[PDB]
């Protein structure tokens, strides 16, 4: 879920 | 002269991050289809970002492709080995497609990197 964020 | 010129071919390749932040606006509201197409449209130029194959992986994972989400991790990863999303994400990838060793250690590696 933090994986999930994307940069 | 052209070598110049060369460098301000480089550093107009901010065309790379554009794509790179309206992918992941696509992304961020569940357009997916289209984030790709930036992710894309920004790889042909640089190329030599971690970020796009990333995202572009994690788009692929959010449509079910998990092959092309782990040769875009890899190829992430080959970019800069020290961005553990991408080694969470092939991990994903390779869990879904049964290669669970080479998932385990990429999962582990994330558990080295972050912590």
């Amino acid at each position: 879920s933090r994986m999930e964020e994307v940069d | 002269e052209g070598e110049r010129k060369q460098i301000e071919a480089q550093q107009n390749k901010q065309q790379a991050i554009s794509e790179k932040d309206r992918g992941n606006g696509f992304f961020k509201e569940g357009k997916y289809e289209r984030a790709i197409e930036c992710y894309t449209r920004g790889i042909a130029a640089d190329g030599a970002n971690a970020l796009l194959p990333a995202n572009r992986a994690m788009a692929y994972l959010k449509i079910q492709k998990y092959e092309e989400a782990e040769k875009d991790c890899t190829q992430a990863i080959l970019l800069d080995g020290s961005y553990s999303k991408a080694f969470a994400r092939r991990g994903t990838a390779r869990t879904f497609l049964g290669k669970l060793n080479e998932a385990k250690q990429d999962f582990e590696t994330v558990l080295l990197l972050e912590p």
